[PDB]
């Protein structure tokens, strides 16, 4: 369910992701791999580097569920990248896609894209994997690239939103970047900023989360967002306790990461990360293993900067 | 009911469609190897198969001493255009991929796939009157193409039962509505709207075109549903308007739908009910947005039986 | 389940219609009469009316379905004003009410009010229900306020969507106005405008639907309308097909009114209203009665103008 | 573990929790009919009965000799405020509706109706560590109205785990925190804000204010879901700010949560798993935005066994 | 001298009407009866209604004067319309006809059209007439049309001023509407606007009065009005005591309408309204009939909106 | 009827106006050479004579030995204001050129000339009910000038039946209605605008001013003809505003007109029909557009019989 390693090239990371995801002894023990549905090079390259495209489906660890999701590798030369997209679904159909154009329109009520930037060259990676939601996370020299993807875990029965798909990226999938960038909008999972993070309504419509608005930002996304990090809309101060949080004698604190929604309409709490948590910085950085109850959990920062507030721990069971 | 086959040339899927028909009891006034003058209970057709397009034309009569566009009541002459042209369906000269036909006692639906990604419809039949008395009903629709290469779906294009075209020589569908404002009984009204000629119909058959003239515009928009990925049928409405600008509901189009193909590749079938549904795209697989180089993603649904 | 009559006053107006849900023939024979849950006058009425308050139960046809609404009635006579106010929930508790305020509050996902507008005088009032809906409509001179509310029909199983609740008023019930008002924004159930029509989402959160668009009103519902009346979105010319609609040799064809969304999430189809459409106004008006297919349809028009988009079918049964 | 109760005076109250507390083992080290010194495994309490409040204080040693406010580490003195007060809940004069009181080895907690909508709480225990080392972690707290008849949550209120207020004399509630930034083990960090001190504390005592200082108070906001109706328990995690402002996650309160009771009567229950969940106002049932008059929506919320 | 009826169509209404005019008892008797001078149907009807044109004299109570009126039936069947216009005059002369064109320029001082708004189907009536002024009122479902036409009553001897003919109607009749126009200018003789309202002067040309002005509208009229209903000129608010107007313990006041010019030139009162008075709402409508020193008066609105400053009452004798 | 003299101070004009009514029937309580307490089959008034104004109050009943202003349900006590005055007439210390006297047995006008161009009105009685049944009527106006020297009619000042004032101190008139809005039969409502008090009255008083709140103005402006130079008598409609600011016509004041004194003199007479008009200045002869220095071209018309 987890792996380290150093992959030599964008190439070889995705071919060792997909690999992990079928073959993890876990995973098969327990027979909770996945199923590669669709696997396509459509485009031809030119001066880019070829284009793979996967689309797989997860079960959930009880076997009944439906779980699809998509993922791209898209890159140029000219530019130097080698970005890394990622989109979720619920069904796919191979027939739907129109002449030309491209596959992830056929997806039934399709999301925008996320992704992660890399580029050919040997880089260190993290992955984790369950059942229900898979997270990536990348070394690349003193910036870390994260992103991520699955169920979150509502308070109600899964027997009437049994679909809460969302996906992270640590920025907006719309638009070519590089990874060199420093602007302010490339960010990691726990803060999303610019169209990062979205989260799929039980009424089925998607709905973006923004830790701080943007007036690029549509309107409605100022009103829903994670609150943890969001402490800026009922305090009536810059610094709060939570950038100033620090670790209590030696114990560092895990604190969940919340969806949360305000609307006109009404209210309504959607649930939590699983496996994700807020962590200090002072004293410690990325690549620290703490130990809570017997369960390890691993530290990573922000490509923008590594301040308190932008610093955060996933869970490596 | 439902039949698939191959054709390398237009003759050929001429030849096995009236096979088709005769088996099931149409009657052929006139029969030959490009040319027909048929009928039925509801209405008189007449067809001619050119070297790369079909030619059709609705009837009142019969004389078999007159050509294929000058038999009694035809619309060449009983129409509101100074042009006085008949129906036009424009195809390619083959071989054409596939085709795929349903034949019922009222009316005769046609899609072809002429090549990879291309598809041409080819509609006669009469509307289901649901009750309402008037005469006439038959409508018969082909399929035209402005010009390969550059915009296929232009302004100046038109399409079955189309609310919008800029065209002054043919008309791509055609509609037959009998003693309209005290007018003698023939009368075979175009799919026109920019003519302002004071008696004309009017169908959804662009789909969701940004200029498309019809209120269920938006259903097809909505026909998909993305919190259940569940599709409907909407009803082709089809509307007239008269001398007074005074618009009449006319009925809908027997055993057909029209939806958004987002989700869908071409052919998926889904069951609404105990009917079972069959959505093929109008002309090719694109985009959303792509209303000038292909048919975005309106998609036809016929209730197979 | 349908009641012809004249009222003396707005209090036996109220009166009738409860006598109707609780005493029609065809209701209790059935068994689809509502529970009146709550009943109370919590005012002191100073130079005002008596104010009533009711919250009443529906099973729905199959005795299965749990409905929750609430009517009341608020008067002035120095305005002269005698106000019904209509709102719809899903759970009721006394208990909750805060000290003071009001009781409409205490509803779980409580919706804002919507109203009819009636005074104290004889008046002719027509009452259709059925287990799933209400519909009132009264005649007030030339002019004819209408209202109601219950579950539209989604072309989806109910097992996923088992609370479709619409309600529909003549105006806002955030606001106290005087029958005799002449504004384009008094207006009926075929075309909401200003917060007259509301539907409850699947994800538990309440849309408004405006078949024209409006400063005063928030951005969001801009986007999901009341199709048939909102041609204008896609035509590019004023006068439309709709609008010039006519009968077609005696017969009037009746068009089913069709609630649609279009957010940039994406698409969803609701429904349709359950016995009202739309009709044509010219050589027919309000209070004629047409028979199809031996079911028949009575005729009502808009307070603000009688014109062709004004103009609106009931079923009667 | 659950006692319901009337009565018409405090001393009432006082005798009545004093018998419930011998009754569970509670060790009362000096008794009185309105003065007690009394103590646990985990700390030291004392409390006087007013004519019409309760002055609550804690303590780390016990001497016979010394007043109600003078025992050994009191509170009173070993506190950042120059004032010197210790904690106060300010009741009425009776009858008292009813009291319902929870008591456990670890903590007692309390919330007395005192007039038709008039709730009171008063809370004592300690902090549930979570295997977090740190000596103290002793809370007591009480209930402070600022004037009847104007805003009663005026901004100059205390209330328990307040984390905003206005006020020089007295204080709501305080926590035990031993060794802070190298001080003297005797430390009574009270919840303030405003003034600047070095050392304190913080809680999300009031809701959902305005200028509630706490990340998780749009929790309680969020606490209730408008599609299934459906309500969760929130942990009340406390703060405290050291020397160099650099702040440290101390704890939670146990069996006690914060929620909204917009959809909510006051003791509706709401079973949330085989554990039960008692909600109750904080001071009277009001609107959303009556932060003036009443206390708005807040619920508290304990788990009944 | 007065008649309430159903006529089955617009012209057995004009039939009825002119049957009234003719054989009323109290016409006949008194031997006021009205002469017509002219009756024929000159255009040759394509879709449209036949058109009837009628041109009668009156002699006045006195027997010493001489009033010319004409009317006309004038419908279009597309546009299902079939408008009553209506028009005065001092002289007329069958010779003085153009070829083709319309005899309502043969007569002397022509003045411009007025009209009322009905169709074919049955609908209530209510005629009053007498020897100087003729008024009509017809009940479409729930809006009130009324016009008609007459002497007013000036404060000075007839000897100099023989001849202050008026004339009203709910709209203009330079263009043709259809009755369900739901614009602000379709509206009543209380308030006439946009060439509602025209009168003699004695000087022999015509002026129109407008309670409100207009920009489409003669900037010369914008200085002559109703001053009931006109209070606006004079009160710096927009709420005013006209408007809040209600009856006094049961009794109902009746205000006369009142002429006036306020032209740079100089001023002059012109006289009143005979048998027209403005009335409240609260508490009454139309159809009301209230009794003041045995003398009845019905009530009546206009088209647009049944406010307050719209609501009249006519005198029935 | 018609009484025409002079009088060199006020107390003159004050015997000489008791002789007349008395001499009429007119029924004095009692009578001082200064105070006076007098009443008819319709009500009771008080007037007192200062030395260069007068004092006037309406009544209910009477008591002997209660001051001027301390009757039985009095004006003064019984009135909106916060300041309780009663009614105020300025006059000059004289000699005064003439007074003008109309006497009938229901009431009593007075305008008397104190100075070349000055005249001040003295107004009382009740308003003709025209068969509206309302208890009270009685009517007493009398006549205020803010400074001399200075804008005489400024927006401060106020004027028998005005319509628009600003003043918290006296009242130019004031008139009765009994049990408005269910309150105690003892009303006695002022003539104010802006005190935006529940209950109040308005009249046409000031004419034509620019912020006169009447709708009969126009009238007035109106009253005079330029083709026929005739001028025509028009009612003076006085308003009453209630609880719901919902209004009520109450009545005309008998005998009494407004017009327009453009082309006529002082005292010029107009014959309207069998009856004869008597019209007088308001307070002095000025020009058209003169609302500061003078009293415009209002004049007073007067039954004369």
């Amino acid at each position: 369910a987890t792996e380290f390693g150093t992959a030599v090239n964008h190439a070889d990371l995705v071919e060792r992701l997909v690999q992990f995801l079928t073959a993890s002894p876990d995973l098969v023990a327990a027979g909770q791999a996945y199923e590669k549905v669709f696997d396509n090079t459509i485009p031809a390259s030119g001066t880019a580097i070829a284009v793979r495209q996967v689309t797989l489906r997860a079960p959930g660890l009880g076997g009944t569920d439906a779980i699809y999701m998509g993922i791209q590798s898209y890159g140029d030369t000219a530019l130097d990248y080698y970005n890394l997209r990622l989109m979720g679904g619920t069904a796919f159909n191979p027939g739907a896609i129109p002449p030309g154009g491209d596959y992830w329109t056929a997806f039934a009520n399709y999301s925008p894209r996320v992704q992660l930037l890399a580029w050919n060259q040997p880089m260190p990676y993290w992955f984790f994997a369950n059942g229900r939601r898979f997270w990536i996370v990348v070394k690349v020299s003193t910036i870390y690239e994260s992103a991520g993807a699955g169920f979150i875990l509502p308070p109600c029965p899964p027997s009437q939103y049994p679909y809460p798909l969302a996906v992270v990226g640590s920025y907006r999938g719309d638009v070519a970047t590089r990874w060199s960038d420093v602007s302010d909008r490339h960010r990691g999972i726990s803060s999303p900023y610019e169209r990062s993070c979205y989260l799929r309504d039980p009424a089925g419509r998607w709905l973006g989360f923004t830790v701080d608005g943007g007036a690029a930002n549509e309107s409605d996304y100022n009103n829903r967002t994670l609150l943890p990090l969001g402490c800026g809309r009922y305090a009536g101060s810059s610094d709060t306790v939570v950038k100033q949080l620090r670790d209590s004698f030696g114990k560092f604190p895990l604190k969940a990461l919340q969806f949360v929604t305000r609307e006109t309409e009404g209210r309504r709490y959607l649930g939590d990360f699983d496996g994700a948590f807020y962590v200090p910085t002072l004293n410690s950085g990325a690549e620290d293993v703490i130990v809570e109850d017997g369960v390890d959990h691993v530290v990573f920062q922000t490509a923008w900067r590594s301040g308190n507030p932008w610093l955060y721990a996933i869970r490596k069971d | 009911a439902y039949f698939t086959g191959t054709a390398n040339n237009p003759a050929d899927l001429l030849a096995k469609v009236r096979v088709h028909a005769e088996s099931l009891g149409w009657v052929t006034d006139r029969a030959s190897a490009s040319e027909w003058l048929c009928h039925n209970a509801d209405g008189y057709w007449s067809f001619n198969a050119g070297a790369n397009q079909f030619q059709m034309a609705g009837n009142t009569g019969f004389d078999n001493s007159l050509a294929w566009n000058a038999q009694p009541g035809n619309s060449v002459q009983n129409n509101p255009y100074s042009s006085k042209g008949p129906t036009v369906a424009q195809l390619s000269g083959g071989p054409f991929t596939r085709y795929h036909l349903f034949a019922t006692a009222a009316y005769l639906h046609l899609h072809v796939e002429i090549a990879a990604g291309q598809f041409r419809p080819v509609m006669i039949g009469s509307l289901n009157k649901r009750g309402v008395g008037y005469t006439g009903g038959q409508y018969v629709c082909g399929s035209f193409i402005y010009t390969p290469g550059q915009a296929l779906t232009n302004n100046w294009s038109s399409h079955p039962f189309d609310g919008y075209h800029i065209q002054y020589s043919n008309s791509s569908c055609m509609l037959r509505l009998d003693g309209l404002d005290g007018g003698p009984s023939p009368e075979w009204l175009p799919f026109d709207y920019t003519t302002n000629v004071p008696r004309r119909v009017v169908g959804p058959g662009r789909g969701n075109y940004s200029s498309q003239y019809h209120p269920d515009v938006g259903l097809i928009d909505a026909s998909a549903n993305e919190l259940n990925s569940s599709t409907t049928t909407v009803p082709c409405a089809i509307y007239a308007f008269g001398a007074q600008q005074r618009s009449r509901y006319v009925g809908e189009v027997p055993d057909f739908g029209i939806c958004n193909m987002a989700f869908l590749a071409p052919g998926d079938p889904l069951v609404v009910g105990s009917d079972t549904w069959r959505v093929y795209p109008l002309l090719q697989r694109g985009t959303a947005t792509d209303f000038d180089s292909t048919s975005a993603w309106v998609g036809y649904c016929f209730r197979v039986v």
